[PDB]
């Protein structure tokens, strides 16, 4: 298949092959142009605090070292020994000032460096050249509130601006709740669905809520539970969604504080959100304050999700073109008490974890969608994401982004796919950005 | 057993040992194993009002972690070890059931099937509540559904049963270590 | 168990049930226990021969079923729910163990591996046929050929024994509804 | 590989190169040239003989939703969803008047129109073009005596034209016999092997009888025991084997109406067919009336075989070059007694189905000679098919098609594999028909 | 059982059969299971050393062999038909035991998990020494690690106990012939 | 990727790609260039010694049927039937005068002959040329001291030239010794690593043992065991490495003759093999009579290796770029008393078969090594094997073949690194012969 010229996803965003959901030749060319190209989320602050600490994540297929340095910072390194490859490290968090190889002994640093060889001396003499042989470093890693993001590419924008107008929505609960924290160990579960699958899904798929999940909205008594078998639709001003640039995109649900969780939560939350709102007000304004202890369904580009207010954070880690890796953490406020945290980190792994009840409702959804992207008939077939087309604005005077004004709709499936189809016929970020130069436009066009 | 002779061996695990090691009655151990047949084959006929009814007590804690993996040399990284894939109490398990039953359950049509096999299983009264039954038991679960999609599921499983209600046995606590990490099985929705 | 409050039942299954919570024999348990594991170590050993002598009976059905999935909302289609991969009188049976026992059955050369593990033994009498015994239990079946193959089966048993020559409990009836509905294994050629 | 030019079956079909059982790249090439492009079995009347009726079906590796009409017709869909692409259906068989997808609720009619869009007013408007959001139809669905076939290529030739000669072998059962019921639901089970392993044998494999079913043919007993190990030749004149210009064909094994039924109900079933047979004699004359009561052992191309009287039907749906998920499902006549039907299914099941003790004698035989084909030093290797060429006829004035009178040959391996390779290396029916203007002289050469 | 007539049962089998088959002691059968159940649990918290002490006599042989496939009417070829898999006596295990347990053993960090499933226990006194306890069980033995790696083996053990230090009845010889001739499981460094 | 220029082994054999563990078109490459060019160990005389006796072994991913004669010599078969091309042999040791197929009866001699079709007279006349239908004969089998191996390519060096310089250290134990015997049946088990991760260990990997094998080192009593956990380093001159110009090479570890082998086993063997080293001074001189009794570390190009002493025998036997079947025999010296045969051959089970506790330790080390060179940062990646270069000789007075004259050192890496590459971009046997014209002088440069 030639990328440069294959339309994988119309004009606008407004379809995609199916194949792109099965195709193994594109998942390895996604390897390139997505994964090693775009920013991935590694770790947060909460879990590797001190000096020494480390923990390993993936970034798409490849797996890395996350490791806190002793002047504060944090560096990542491939877990690929230097000398003849093997896994340098097989846990998943620790706290070293070095990590030692089981195969002949080569010793790193905490700092990726060679630090020591088993009887150099005697063996190699002084013809080791240990200074270029440190661990295979990230290129990038950045920071936005405690949660670590890496990239391969020295040339990708900053974090921040890579996030674009969709930061000006995370902010609130972001940055100016005081800060969240990520509650580990995550949960892990291997799906046989692509995954732009539940990308996709959390990046804009309010449409989907009241019908997939009708029995975990009638069983399981949460605030957003009017919608069980689509009985009722959000009403007018209920929400909107909007996308960005580079790719991410999110869905606000206005005033869902407690999100999925069951009626045993509700009040608590309910309280403690509008009471952090009241104070909000004074300093961020009533409009940001009130997105604050709004629900995001948000996808950071590509393969990261989250809900806030839920508290459910996910990644979605590549294996092959219909196998996906998915982490599940949960995410709260720092000044929420102890106990607080502790029932909604339960609560997010009740509902959307590895047994998680909701979660289970969108499997068959996101696995049959994904397997059907190989067989004959459907490769060449058309996904539609047309809903709300035409409606979307950008430039708004207090919503920023390509935005649609309605709670349920496709803006964010546009610009999610806008994004990866100028990624994937693109060489380098160079490209990307010339293939992107009329972004809004595109997506807001008639 | 003395752990710092025998190192892979954790505490938790050694006074769990105990408990079995001392007392052995083997009308208890006859009991048990009953309690839990009938347990898994109101499960694996999908009676899910029938095993809250009959096998699970009202203070009930029924609980599946995952353990992060560690250096087994490990002792400076103090942060939480475990995630709890259940954590749940009557009313949680209740909420479960009733999202089993719902007939908007999309992934239940066609009805699953599902098969458990129960074995090596201890039990001993408590040394200082005399009501207080602790069993343990393996449990092999096999879910299938949707024409070739096929899950199995393995854990030993620490529980406490309590008389309740009419004088009949119940759960009080389950506790499973679930003892693989990234789970191959689609889900864990499985009541083990 | 009431089927209309949980949904998820067959009337079927809430028969079965009702059968073993009632009377409590620990006694005929342990006897079916017994009667189950020689059973399943004739066949292991491919003692076929001895099988049929000493575990079936004359009058046996011996019935393996395959269901199709259908809605669990359907209540118009009415043709058959599910074909028979096995439903075999004795002779039936007898057949199918001389073409076990011949020369020039090549797949059984180099000679068959099988190991059975059944669990979950419940046993009560027919309260109507004072000899009829009905045992249930589940079985996981291994079999292994020809190196790298390797088939593990899955199942539950609904069994009625009974006494014939000698006073010996032979199988009158076996029921299995195999729970997957397309067979990753190669074939169903063994005998659950 | 270059399919244009790269001869895979030999001049004549004498041989075929092994690789054809184990090529991954070939076994997509065939979806499109083979399943893509020719007949292939979907269902009978008598598993949805009323309206509303659906059953599911493989056609190559799609899956497929195959309806009664309210006219009384049969269409059959991709069971795809035109949204984002769900399985739209996850059952085997049922009665509905629609389809309802478990994703975002979208309702599909029996007749594959898009009937309902959940909120639709408030979420589209006008917007959305429901007509043309209809599930993609399968071009041709056609019956041969109440079994019904589909083809996704609309410029297939007719489904009877496209038996062949074939057509008239099958016609004394099939139509004068007053009809077939299928017996379902069928026995599924995996195997690994080449699709084209079981096809072949059943299309023209009286060879293997003896020597592979020996143990079945002692144990068993049924009529066609004599060949148990060899120990016995068919006599001349104990049957023929034919095959057509669209790669369908049979071998006739002369009065053998109990087939491989064991001896419980070898009377009963003599019984039955000779006397429908004297019945028949006045009707089409006692050469067919004696075909009808003969067994038949057949391959519909590509991948649908049957044993008649023995009563078994079988498809041979495609997964990979070494993986084949075999359906197994029983034929009875219509006019037989209820019980008798019951017990021949049960037979049928018994001999040739999940469990089926003939059918496990031919495991290891298709699986090996499957997986050797991508084996490095067997990929060029050549497959023969050569018993009996040089005696074929064809335009005979009794037996039609291309016919070698004798029991035991490679008559129907040859044109099953030239037509095969008409078809790998043509890009429409168009060129399979250029390929085929000489198809008859091709297989009676020398 | 005449092998002449079960022509698929090797001789040795068919004696391990009349061993089971004769008298039938409930009592023996029960603290077979006792045995082997306090064993696996001992194995699978990884208590080597207890197990050692525990439930391996001084005069072990632990043996498991794996059989090279040959024709089932073979009849000429005299060579070598097995090899050991494991054919330990004590202090062979103790260094095993001792393999385990070192903390360079960096397979074991992070720590393994094990889950043992025994069933089909059956239990008979040797006629001529009448401290020989036969046993006979059959195990399931499920290993996972580093998050996605998961390996099961299956087995039957014929198993000779007998009382040692304290009474305590203790292994003296266990012999699996391992049923898959080509592992799947990256080794067959597990216990059994 | 093109072969013939890709550079996957640079100048000196000095380092890798980290792709060639990982990359399925270069494995499928490899059974061409690799596998059917080159000599593969099949069994030994002590396994087949009689008329009739025959075992299955691998060639790469074929599988053979390798016989004894009448006249006594062997021969060997792809065990794939020359009809419709089925396993013909599914056993893997055996005697016999031939084998039949289990599909149509073709019965072929132990001499590959097509000696009997069943019903031939009846069914093909005199039509079949049985003479031209044997089984596909392996072209070269040839004998190292009752070492039987097999090369597809009639054109390869005999098995004598191919051995090169390493031939030299072999022929002490398996010639001079009064010859070995094989131990059968061999373990077999399926590890997730690349042929060439087990192949290169064994071929040059000292420095790995006192690391990778602390524990086994440890726990075991062996005569190496000094070597725990890096606690002490071979004092100098406790050994050297060699390599040739097909490929092969070893390590020696002066006076090992005791190996791996536990406490239990040290005084017996030492005892034994100082005692024929005492009467082979006399026969081959002292260095060659110190070699026989040393520990030789050997891999045979391309994936046959041994520990002479230690008694292991693997073959690696390749499946795909990242699984491999590993066969493990034990070796011992025919005029060694049968128990200490028997003793001798479960050790080598207890240390290096399917429950090999020393072979254990280097599981995830070969297996992450494998399975990292399919991750996408690691594929470009370079595996090192630069240690003791600069300080390897040629033409030495005493020691033939490129030499290290040091225990520890990667000089057997590059010399089969150096082979590796000369075949993978080579079409045939005469331009690996031009690739290799300056194979010494390439690797004692510097
Ligand atoms: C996941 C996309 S939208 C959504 C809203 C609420 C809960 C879960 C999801
Ligand atoms: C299957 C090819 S020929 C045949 C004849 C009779 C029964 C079964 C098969
Ligand atoms: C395997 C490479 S070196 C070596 C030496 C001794 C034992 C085992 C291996
Ligand atoms: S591979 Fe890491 S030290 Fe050699
Ligand atoms: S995928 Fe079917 S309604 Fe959206
Ligand atoms: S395939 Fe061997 S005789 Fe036909
Ligand atoms: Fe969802
Ligand atoms: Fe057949
Ligand atoms: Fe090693």
């Amino acid at each position: 298949m030639n990328y440069n010229n294959k339309i994988l996803v119309s004009e606008s965003g407004l379809s995609q092959k199916h194949l792109i959901h099965g195709d193994e030749e594109l998942f390895q060319h996604e390897l390139k142009t997505i994964f090693a190209r775009n920013w991935l989320f590694l770790t947060h602050d909460s879990l590797i605090p001190a000096p020494g600490d480390y923990v390993t994540a993936k970034m798409g297929i490849d797996e890395v070292i996350v490791s806190r340095q002793n002047d504060g910072s944090i560096r990542a390194f491939l877990n690929v020994c230097r000398h003849r490859g093997k896994t340098l490290v097989s846990v998943e968090a620790g706290n070293a000032k070095g990590f030692v190889c089981s195969y002949h002994g080569w010793g790193f640093g905490s700092n990726g460096e060679l630090q020591s060889v088993p009887f150099e001396k005697d063996l190699y003499g002084e013809s080791l050249n240990k200074k270029c042989l440190g661990l295979k470093e990230v290129a990038r890693v950045e920071s936005f509130h405690g949660f670590i993001y890496g990239c391969f590419d020295q040339e990708a924008p900053p974090l921040m601006d890579y996030l674009g107008d969709a930061a000006w929505y995370l902010e609130p609960m972001f940055k100016h709740s005081g800060g969240l924290e990520l509650v580990g160990p995550p949960g892990k579960v291997v799906i046989k669905a692509n995954w732009k699958a539940p990308a996709e899904n959390f990046v804009g798929d309010a449409y989907h809520v009241g019908w997939t999940h009708a029995s975990s909205l009638r069983s399981g008594e949460s605030i957003f539970s009017s919608l069980a078998g689509n009985a009722a639709l959000p009403p007018e001003g209920a929400g909107l969604q909007m996308t960005s640039k580079y790719g991410s995109g999110m869905g606000v649900l206005w005033d869902g504080y407690s999100g999925v969780h069951s009626a045993d939560l509700v009040p608590e939350l309910m309280a403690f959100g509008g009471a952090k709102q009241e104070r909000l007000n004074k300093e961020i304004g009533d409009v940001r304050a009130r997105i604050y202890r709004s629900h995001l369904n948000c996808t950071v580009f590509p393969n990261n999700s989250m809900l806030t207010c839920s508290g459910v954070f996910k990644v979605w880690n590549p294996i092959d073109a219909n196998t996906t890796e998915v982490w599940t953490y949960a995410i709260v406020e720092k000044d929420m008490p102890e106990d607080l945290k502790r029932r909604l980190a339960d609560s997010v792994q009740r509902t959307f974890g590895p047994a998680g009840f909701w979660e289970s409702d969108d499997n068959d959804n996101m696995e049959t969608a994904s397997q059907n992207g190989k067989k004959y008939q459907s490769r060449d077939s058309d996904l539609l994401s047309n809903l709300g087309f035409g409606e979307d604005v950008y430039g708004d005077a207090v919503y920023p982004g390509v935005v649609g004004k309605s709670a349920i709709g496709e803006t964010s499936y546009r610009g999610f796919y806008r994004a990866y189809q100028a990624h994937v016929s693109s060489s380098n970020w160079a490209e990307f950005e010339h293939a992107s130069s009329t972004w809004h436009t595109e997506l807001t066009k008639t | 057993i003395n752990i710092q002779e025998d190192k892979l061996v954790s505490a938790h695990d050694a006074e769990e040992i105990l408990r079995f090691f001392n007392c052995h009655d083997s009308a208890l151990q006859q009991e048990a194993t009953t309690l839990l047949t009938q347990e898994a084959h109101l499960l694996d006929i999908q009676a899910y009002r029938a095993w809250l009814e009959h096998c699970v007590g009202s203070e009930v804690q029924y609980q599946v972690i995952s353990r992060e993996l560690r250096a087994a040399s490990e002792r400076r990284y103090k942060l939480n070890e475990a995630m709890n894939v259940y954590n749940e109490n009557f009313q949680q398990l209740k909420v479960r059931v009733e999202h089993q039953l719902d007939p908007q359950n999309w992934g239940n049509s066609p009805k699953l099937r599902f098969t458990r096999f129960i074995t090596n299983v201890q039990a001993a009264m408590d040394v200082n509540d005399k009501e207080l039954l602790h069993i343990r038991s393996n449990v092999i679960l096999h879910r299938a559904r949707r024409g070739n999609q096929v899950d199995v599921f393995y854990a030993a499983r620490e529980d406490k049963w309590k008389r309740g209600e009419g004088g009949v046995r119940k759960l009080v606590q389950r506790f499973v270590d679930y003892p693989e990490r990234i789970l191959q099985t689609h889900n864990l929705m499985v009541f083990l």
